[PDB]
C-alpha cells in the first residue's frame, strides 16, 4: 500500500511499511 | 425507427412458424432443471430481511412466479407481473408462436408426481448478491469500455462498477450530476429455487401431447429492485460498510430472468446489441 | 527535486445541484457577480479586499454545512411548486404502520410541517396585538412542538387524527368553498386554550417543560370528525423528537429546518463563508434574498437618527434609503413580476409601528431601581413638550395618503428612494408585502447577528437606568434593525432565515445561545476545516497566486492543519504574514 | 483548550512543532501534553523538549 | 407499473434505443451537454475544463480505500513519494549558515537561522515578537506590492525589472534567509575600519550597519523605516548608500 484513511476525511501516505570513489582509493593506497 | 404499438410488434416478428417445437423458442424448461447449492455470504441477510419473516418474504416470490405461469397458458395483463420488456417480447414469442403454429398450453397440477418422488416445495434463494454503478433498465448502461470494475469483494456480495465516460439523457445529452448518481445505483439481483407440482404441458390441435415429460420439478427465476438512496450527507460520517446496511426498499420487485433463459441476463450490452434492443418511450 | 504533485479543486456540476462528494472542491462565478448582487463591493467578512484583490475571481468553496442548509430549502422551494396529496399516500400502507413507513421518511415530514405552519401563521395574525404572543412567538421554538405534538400523535393514534388530513384534501378539491379550512378550525381551539391556561407572565419560548407543564392538555372539537384529547406529559422527556434520518446528519442537533438557523464558533471558523454559498445559490433558482452584509456598520457607526415623540423609535432615512438600493439592484428583475395586495397596504406608521401591533416601546418597571420608565420626561423642559406637539404632527402622515394603489413593490421603492422623508414607511410596508407572498420565498441574510444585542454608539439619556446600556440606544429600539432583529423566520411562508456571530474584533469571546438567551436546536456551532479540504485550499491558492510560496512550504499543506486545527484565519496570517521562515 | 485558542501568535506556536517536521510523521499522531508554570515563550520551549 | 399497463394496453409504444455510445472526443461531446445558470455566466474559464474533467475520469485509481473504508478523494502517487519535501528543503534554508558559528552553550538552540540572528541587533528592551511582527509587515508588503500593485513607488530605483525576473524563475526567494543571504552575497564586507575580519566578524560587522541605519531613518514606524532600507539593497544590486560606503573603502586599502 501507499495510502490509508485514518478516520472521516484523514488522507495520510502509510509510512509503516558499493562506493567507487573508495573502490579506487583503497586500490592506490 | 418509429413508435410501435404491443401487438403490432408480435405480429411482424412472431410470423415465422416452425414444424418442431423443441427447435422453437421457450423459456420454462420442463425437463432438466438442476438442483442449484445454496451460497452463503455475509452481506445477503443485511436488507432480505428487515424485521420480517425470511419465509414470507420469500413467499412473495412463490407466488409471482404462478400468475407468469398462468401468464403464458392464458394470455393476459393483470395477472402478468412487474417485468422488463425485452425478456416479455422474447418470452410471449416463444407462447404466442405455439398458438399461430395451432398449438396449445394449459396449466396443470401433478400433485401425485411430486408426491411420487423428490423433496417438499418451497422456495429458497440460493445466490443474493448487491452490484452498484447500473440500473434496472438495460438501456441506460454503456459497453464494457467506460466502466471500471471493482471485484475485490465478490466473495462477500459487493461488485462496484464506476464510469469513465459522461452518460446522457433522455434527451440525449450529457451531464456531469447523472454519472455522480450512477454510481451510487445499487440494484439486489436474487436467484430463487422454487419446486413446484404446478407443471405445462403443450399440445397439439388434435393432440394429446406433444412436449416431453418433466424430471425436475424445480425452477428457477431471477428478481431485482433498483433501490432508494441513503439520506443526503449520511456517508460522510459513516464507515462503508455501516453505509450500505440502509438502503431500503420502496420500489417493487422485477422478474427479469426464468429457467436460465437467456443463459441469464447481462447489464452491459455491446453497441449492436443496443440497437437491437428496444425500449418504451414517451415524447412530452 | 521538484517533481511535486497536482491536483484537482474544482467541482464537475454547476452550483444549483450539488451532492456530498462535491463538499470538497469549489465553484466560481464571473467577477462581475459581486456588483450585480452586492452593491459597492461589500460583502460578508473580507473577501473582497483579501481574496478576491488578489486571486481577482470570485472563488466559493462549498462547506458540509452549506450544503445540507441547501438541502432543506430544496424541499421548501419544490412543496410550493409541487404539493402533495394527503389521500393518495395512505391508499400504499396500512393505517398500523405510518410512523415506520411515512413519517420518518425525509421527504414526507417536510411535506406535512411545510403546510400546517401556513394555517397557524394564518391565525396569528389575530393574536399579534396581545402581550403574551410577542413573548411566546418571536421565536420559532414553540411552533415546532405544536406542529410536531400533531404529527406524533399519528404515528401513535392514527385512528384519531388520519380523517383531518384525509378531508383536507376534499375542501381543496372542492372549488366554491367559502367556509374555513380544517386546520384553520384546529389552531383556533388551540391558541384560546393558551390563553387561558398559560401564565401571563414568566411564559418562555426558550423554556419547553414550563410551558408544557402550564398546558396539560389540548381539547380538539371538530364539528365533522373529532372530539380527540391529548396529554402533553408524554412529550415532555423529548420536548425535541425530530426523525432520525435527517437529524444524524442535516446539522448538529438542527431542528427548524423551515424556520432557520444559527451559525456560531470562534473567528475565522468558516461561517461567513458558508452563506455567501447560499445567498449565491439563493439567487439562481430565482429565490428573494435578503442581504445584511454587516449589521457592525449598522449599530456600531454613525447614522443620523430621529425621535418620534409618541414613541421611542429612533427613525433612520438615510440609512435605509442605501440599503433599498442594494436589495433592489440584486432582485429588481423579480419585483416587476410582484402585484400587491391593498388589504395589507397602509397601516404602518412613518415611524415604523403598526396599528394592530403592540406598543413598539412599552413603559417598563425596573423592580430594583423601584421606577418606571416613563420618569425621564421630568427632567425635560416646557420648550421641548412644546416642540414634541410640533413634531407629533409633522410626523403624523402615513404613506398611504400621498401614495394610493400602486401596482408592484418598485412603486413603492423608487418613491421611497426619491423622498427621504417616507423610507422607514416605504421599507417595513415591502416587508408585509414579501411576507404575504406565494409567488417567491423570503431568505433574511445576516452577519453580525451578535452586533444587534450588543449595545450601540447611538447615545441618549433615557437609558441611563440599565447599568448595562449607560447611556445608549438599544436596536430594537431603532427602526431599520426592527426588520432583521427579530428571528421569526417561521412568520414567513415559504421563508427561511440565516444568522452569524463575527467575532473578529474580539479576542478569546466566547459567543453562543447562553450569551444571548436563545432556545437549544437552533443552532450550529462552527468547527475548522479537515484535512482534506484543507489540503485542497493551499493548491487551490497556489494554482492562484494568492499566497507565495516557498519549497518549503509547498509540502506543508498536511503540516498546517496542526498549525491550524482546520482553521481559516490562523492560515491567512502564515500564508500573508510568511511566519513559517522564523520557525 | 484548543491549539489556536491558548498560543495565538504563532512563533509561540511553530516551536512546539518543529520537531514535528523533523520527523515527517505529520498527522499520524494525536497530541495532548499539559503545562503549568512560567511564562509563554519558556512554556513554549519545553515543547520542544 | 403505471407505464408498463400502459404498453400493455398499447396506449403508449415501442422504439429502438436513438441513445447509444458511440467512441467521440472530449471536444465534440461538449456540444450535448447540459449547462445550468453558471457555466453559461463564465464561458471562457469552465470550456476549456470540460476537455480536463473528461480527462481525469479516464485515470482513476482503482484501490480499495478511497471507496470502501471511509470518505476520501482519490489522490496521486506522488503525494507519497514527495513527502520528504518539506524535511529536506528547511534544511536548505539553514544550510547556508554554518553551525560552527554557534556552537556555544545554548545558543544555537535560540539562534540557528538567519533570521534569528538579525533580531538582537535590533531588540529594544528585551521585545522580540515585536520586532519580529515590524520586520514581516514590511518585508510582506515587499513581495505584495510588486505582485499586485503599480511601480510608480519603484520609479526611483534601476534593479526593479531585473528582481522579478529573479522571482518568477525562482520561489526559493520568498524565503527571508534566502531573501538576504542574496543581500549578503553581494554584501560581504571583508574589511572595515581598518582590520582584517575573519568569518566569524565579516558576518557580524555587515549588520550593525544595517540596524543602525534602521535607527537613522526619518520615517516614524519601523515598517516604513525598515522596508526603506532593503529596497536601497534589492532594488540596487550595484549601489547603496552603505554599499558606496564599502567600495569607498577598498580604495584606502589598494592605495596603501
Ligand atoms: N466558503 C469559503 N470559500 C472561500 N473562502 C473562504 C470560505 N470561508 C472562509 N474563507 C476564507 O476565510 C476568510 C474569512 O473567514 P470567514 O469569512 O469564514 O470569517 P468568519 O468565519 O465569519 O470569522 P469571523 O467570525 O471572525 O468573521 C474569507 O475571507 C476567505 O478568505
Ligand atoms: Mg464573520
Amino acid at each position: 500500500e501507499k495510502f490509508r484513511v485514518l478516520a472521516k476525511k484523514t488522507t495520510i501516505p502509510n509510512r509503516r511499511l558499493m562506493p567507487p570513489i573508495e573502490q579506487f582509493r583503497t586500490y592506490t593506497k | 425507427k418509429e413508435s410501435i404499438t404491443w401487438d403490432e410488434y408480435f405480429n411482424l416478428y412472431a410470423t415465422n412458424k416452425i414444424h418442431n417445437i423443441s427447435e422453437a423458442k421457450f423459456p420454462y424448461n420442463f425437463r432438466g432443471m438442476q438442483d442449484f447449492v445454496p451460497i452463503k455470504k455475509e452481506f445477503d441477510n443485511m436488507i432480505f430481511a428487515k424485521g420480517e419473516n425470511y419465509a414470507d418474504f420469500c413467499k412473495q416470490f412463490d407466488r409471482r412466479m404462478v400468475w407468469f405461469m398462468k401468464s403464458l397458458a392464458t394470455n393476459k395483463d393483470d395477472d402478468l407481473p412487474y417485468s422488463e420488456l425485452n425478456f416479455l417480447l422474447q418470452a410471449k414469442k416463444g407462447a404466442e408462436l405455439l398458438r399461430r403454429n395451432g398449438y396449445q398450453i394449459n396449466l396443470i397440477e401433478d400433485n401425485e408426481g411430486f408426491q411420487k418422488f423428490g423433496g417438499k416445495k418451497g422456495g429458497q434463494p440460493f445466490e443474493i448478491t448487491h452490484i452498484m454503478g447500473l440500473n434496472s433498465n438495460r438501456t441506460r448502461n454503456a459497453g464494457t469500455d467506460a466502466y471500471s470494475i471493482i471485484r475485490d469483494l465478490e466473495e462477500k456480495g459487493l461488485i462496484m462498477f464506476i464510469g469513465n465516460q459522461l452518460k446522457m439523457d433522455e434527451n440525449g445529452n450529457y451531464d456531469f450530476k447523472l454519472t455522480r448518481d450512477d454510481d451510487k445505483q445499487m440494484i439486489l439481483r436474487v436467484h430463487y429455487k422454487f419446486a413446484t407440482p404446478y407443471i405445462l404441458q403443450v399440445t397439439d390441435s388434435s393432440g394429446k401431447v406433444v412436449s416431453p415429460p418433466p424430471e425436475s420439478y424445480i425452477h428457477t427465476a431471477v428478481f431485482e429492485n433498483q433501490l432508494r438512496l441513503p439520506p443526503k450527507f449520511s456517508r460522510l460520517d459513516l464507515h462503508f460498510l455501516d453505509w450500505i446496511k440502509l438502503y431500503r426498499i420502496q420500489n417493487e420487485w422485477k422478474l427479469v430472468d426464468f429457467d436460465r433463459f437467456l443463459s441469464g441476463n447481462k447489464l452491459i450490452y455491446s453497441e449492436k446489441e443496443q440497437r437491437q434492443l428496444f425500449k418504451g418511450e414517451k415524447d412530452n | 527535486h521538484h517533481d511535486l504533485p497536482e491536483l484537482n479543486v474544482y467541482s464537475f456540476v454547476p452550483i444549483g445541484d450539488h451532492d456530498f462528494e462535491d463538499v470538497g472542491k469549489y465553484t466560481m462565478f464571473p467577477a462581475t457577480d459581486i456588483q450585480k448582487y452586492f452593491l459597492n463591493n461589500q460583502m460578508f467578512g473580507e473577501y473582497f479586499e483579501v481574496e478576491f484583490y488578489r486571486t481577482r475571481k470570485f472563488g466559493v468553496m462549498i462547506s458540509e454545512e452549506g450544503a445540507k442548509i441547501v438541502n432543506h430549502l430544496q424541499h421548501i422551494q419544490d412543496n410550493k411548486e409541487t404539493p402533495l396529496n394527503y389521500i393518495n399516500l395512505f391508499k400504499r400502507y396500512p393505517t398500523e404502520k405510518i410512523k415506520e413507513k411515512i413519517i420518518e421518511d425525509e421527504d414526507v415530514y417536510p411535506c406535512l410541517f411545510h403546510d400546517l405552519a401556513k394555517a397557524a401563521i394564518e391565525e396569528l395574525e389575530a393574536y399579534r396585538n396581545n402581550t403574551l404572543f410577542e413573548r411566546l412567538f418571536c421565536l420559532p421554538s414553540l411552533f415546532d412542538l405544536t406542529i410536531n405534538v400533531v404529527l406524533r400523535e399519528l404515528g401513535e393514534n392514527p385512528n384519531a387524527l388520519l380523517p383531518l388530513f384525509l378531508k383536507q384534501q376534499e375542501q381543496i378539491d372542492n372549488p366554491q368553498f367559502t367556509g374555513k379550512k380544517v386546520f384553520n378550525q384546529l389552531f383556533e381551539q388551540i391558541f384560546k386554550q393558551i390563553n387561558e391556561r398559560a401564565h401571563p407572565e414568566f411564559s418562555n419560548p426558550q423554556q419547553y417543560k414550563q410551558f408544557l407543564e402550564d398546558i396539560q392538555k389540548f381539547q380538539i372539537s371538530i364539528k365533522d370528525c373529532t372530539e380527540h384529547e391529548i396529554d402533553l406529559i408524554k412529550y415532555c422527556k423529548e420536548p425535541r423528537w425530530i426523525p432520525r434520518n435527517i437529524k444524524k446528519y442535516s446539522l448538529r442537533k438542527f431542528i427548524g429546518f423551515n424556520s432557520g438557523a444559527l451559525l456560531y464558533g470562534d473567528s475565522g471558523s468558516g461561517k461567513s463563508g458558508t452563506l455567501l454559498y447560499v445567498t449565491m445559490w439563493a439567487h439562481y433558482k430565482k429565490w428573494i434574498v435578503l442581504n445584511v452584509p454587516s449589521a457592525f456598520n449598522w449599530t456600531q457607526k454613525e447614522w443620523k437618527f430621529v425621535r418620534h415623540p409618541k414613541t421611542g423609535l429612533y427613525i433612520q432615512n438615510e440609512l435605509a434609503q442605501d440599503w433599498m438600493k442594494s436589495f433592489k439592484h440584486a432582485n429588481s428583475d423579480l419585483l416587476k413580476q410582484i402585484p400587491v395586495n391593498m388589504d395589507i397596504y397602509g397601516f404602518y406608521n412613518l415611524s415604523g409601528q403598526h396599528d394592530k401591533e403592540c406598543d413598539a416601546v412599552p413603559d417598563l418597571y425596573y423592580k430594583d431601581r423601584k421606577v418606571n420608565f416613563e420618569e425621564h420626561k421630568k427632567f425635560l423642559t416646557e420648550e421641548e413638550n412644546i416642540i414634541d406637539g410640533e413634531t407629533n404632527k409633522d410626523f403624523r402622515v402615513r404613506l398611504k395618503e400621498k401614495l394610493t394603489n400602486p401596482l408592484t413593490v418598485l412603486d413603492i421603492i423608487d418613491y421611497g428612494l426619491e423622498n427621504e422623508f417616507f423610507a422607514t414607511n416605504a421599507l417595513y410596508e415591502v416587508l408585509e408585502q414579501i411576507r404575504n407572498q406565494d409567488k417567491f420565498c423570503v431568505l433574511k441574510v445576516i452577519d453580525g447577528y451578535n452586533f444587534m444585542y450588543k449595545r450601540s454608539i447611538y447615545p441618549s439619556f433615557r437609558y441611563a437606568t440599565d447599568t448595562q446600556l449607560r447611556s445608549t440606544v438599544p436596536p430594537y429600539h431603532l427602526t431599520v434593525p426592527r426588520a432583521f432583529l427579530n428571528f421569526d423566520g417561521h412568520k414567513f411562508k415559504n421563508g427561511f432565515v440565516l444568522c452569524a456571530s463575527s467575532v473578529k474584533n474580539f479576542h478569546k469571546h466566547i459567543f453562543g445561545p447562553d450569551s444571548i438567551d436563545f432556545p437549544l436546536g437552533y443552532s450550529h456551532e462552527m468547527r475548522g476545516l479537515p484535512l482534506d479540504d484543507f489540503r485542497v485550499m493551499c493548491h487551490y491558492y497556489l494554482q492562484n497566486d494568492f499566497w507565495l510560496a516557498d519549497n518549503v512550504a509547498k509540502n506543508s499543506s498536511d503540516f498546517l492543519w496542526m498549525h491550524s486545527q482546520g482553521n481559516w484565519a490562523q492560515a491567512h496570517k502564515v500564508m500573508l504574514g510568511h511566519q513559517l521562515d522564523s520557525m | 483548550e484548543i491549539f489556536y485558542r491558548y498560543f495565538t501568535h504563532s512563533y509561540n506556536r511553530n516551536i512546539a512543532l518543529k520537531p514535528m517536521l523533523l520527523s515527517t510523521q505529520y498527522c499520524e499522531y494525536d497530541l495532548h501534553f499539559y503545562v503549568r508554570g512560567g511564562g509563554v515563550m519558556g512554556q513554549s520551549h519545553a515543547c520542544q523538549i | 407499473m403505471k407505464q408498463l399497463k400502459k404498453i400493455m394496453i398499447n396506449k403508449t409504444k415501442i422504439m429502438s434505443n436513438d441513445i447509444i455510445y458511440i467512441k467521440r472526443t472530449y471536444h465534440q461531446k461538449i456540444v450535448n451537454l447540459k449547462i445550468y445558470n453558471n457555466f453559461k455566466t463564465e464561458p471562457k474559464f469552465y470550456n476549456l475544463k470540460f476537455i480536463e474533467f473528461q480527462n481525469l475520469l479516464n485515470n482513476v485509481n482503482l484501490n480499495k480505500v478511497f471507496y470502501t473504508e471511509y470518505t476520501s478523494y482519490p489522490l496521486e502517487d506522488r503525494f507519497a513519494t514527495s513527502k520528504f519535501h518539506t524535511f529536506d528543503s528547511y534544511l536548505t534554508s539553514l544550510e547556508l549558515i554554518d553551525c560552527t558559528f554557534l556552537k556555544k552553550k545554548f545558543n544555537y538552540k535560540y539562534k540557528y537561522s538567519m533570521f534569528t540572528y538579525f533580531i538582537p541587533f535590533l531588540i529594544k528592551n528585551g521585545k522580540k515578537l515585536s520586532t519580529i511582527n515590524f520586520i514581516l509587515k514590511g518585508i510582506s508588503t515587499i513581495y505584495d506590492n510588486l505582485k499586485y500593485n503599480k511601480l510608480s513607488q519603484f520609479e526611483s530605483y534601476s534593479y526593479v525589472n531585473q528582481f522579478k525576473h529573479y522571482i518568477d524563475t525562482a520561489d526559493d526567494v520568498y524565503n527571508i534567509n534566502f531573501l538576504i543571504h542574496w543581500i549578503i552575497n553581494i554584501y560581504k564586507p571583508v574589511f572595515d575600519v581598518i582590520v582584517y575580519l575573519s568569518e566569524k566578524n565579516r558576518l557580524k560587522t555587515a549588520y550593525k550597519h544595517i540596524s543602525t541605519c534602521i535607527r537613522q531613518d526619518n520615517s516614524a514606524k519601523l515598517n516604513n523605516r525598515i522596508t526603506n532600507i532593503f529596497l536601497d539593497l534589492l532594488l540596487n544590486y550595484k549601489k547603496s548608500y552603505l554599499y558606496t560606503r564599502k567600495m569607498y573603502i577598498y580604495e584606502q586599502v589598494m592605495d596603501m
